[PDB]
């Protein structure tokens, strides 16, 4: 099951799961925001999370500024299972300030067509 | 094609609309391989129970491929809410467990419908 962690610009760090015991082809992904304020145990402070659903993989993390606020928003890309391969899309803000919150959701997007185009279209 | 509650003559249409029907290969489009007759992915066969030695392997066998596609619907179509017909188990096999609620598998169907023999396939 998908498991990755990144830290942000601010210091905060974030890690984005699959739900465990789920199948390949659907289901949840989580993503919790932690303070980082301890690099040595950066998962230590926890600050919230959030479970979304999945319609496919989890197939790459993008940490982009969709807003302009000239921080990144954490973008989780999903591939469905299907023979089409259509991507979806959920956009998260996240900084010290207000927290962890989603931004935006795009889906039934072509294979290569451009995700982040899209969450900002 | 492998039995199950899929029609053979709707099997044979999605072959036809994937590849021709023909064991084309793994193919990669966004880092991602999809292989074969029916062009399945790597989750698709895990999650049809993976039959065969392997994915590719299965993938390249029009049993063994056919075989995941009948798991497949069987595992999701019904509780998808999805017509159990070609209709249905096409916009499954192009979409996911979800593909028949999907508007981006519409014109998978409708395009699969035009090649020659398959027009209101069930
Ligand atoms: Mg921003």
């Amino acid at each position: 099951g998908f498991f990755k962690q990144l830290t942000l610009p601010s210091g905060q760090v974030v890690t984005v799961s699959e739900g465990r015991g789920e199948p390949a082809s659907t289901g949840s992904y989580d993503v919790r925001l932690y303070s980082g304020a301890n690099p040595q145990f950066p998962l230590d402070q926890f600050i919230d999370g959030k479970v979304l659903p999945r319609d496919g993989s989890i197939k790459e993390l993008k940490l982009l500024d969709l807003n302009g606020d000239k921080q990144p928003e954490l973008i989780v890309v999903v591939e469905s299972a299907g023979s089409g391969s259509y991507l979806s899309a959920d956009a998260f803000t996240l900084n010290p300030q207000e927290g962890l919150d989603s931004f935006n959701h795009v889906e039934g997007l072509a294979p290569n067509e451009d995700v982040i185009q899209a969450l900002k279209t | 094609f492998a039995g199950g509650i899929v029609s053979q003559r709707c099997l044979s249409c999605i072959c036809k609309m994937e590849s021709g029907c023909r064991n084309v290969g793994c193919k990669m489009d966004m880092g991602s391989l999809s292989c074969g007759y029916f062009q399945i992915k790597e989750a698709y066969w895990i999650d049809c129970g993976r039959p065969g030695s392997s994915w590719k392997s299965c993938a390249a066998s029009s049993y063994c491929a056919s075989l995941c596609v009948q798991n497949y619907m069987k595992r999701y179509a019904k509780w998808a809410g999805c017509p159990l017909r070609c209709e249905g188990f096409a916009r499954e096999h192009n979409g996911g467990p979800r593909g028949c609620k999907k508007g981006s598998t519409i014109g998978y169907w409708n395009r699969l419908q035009k090649i020659s023999g398959c027009h209101g396939v069930q």
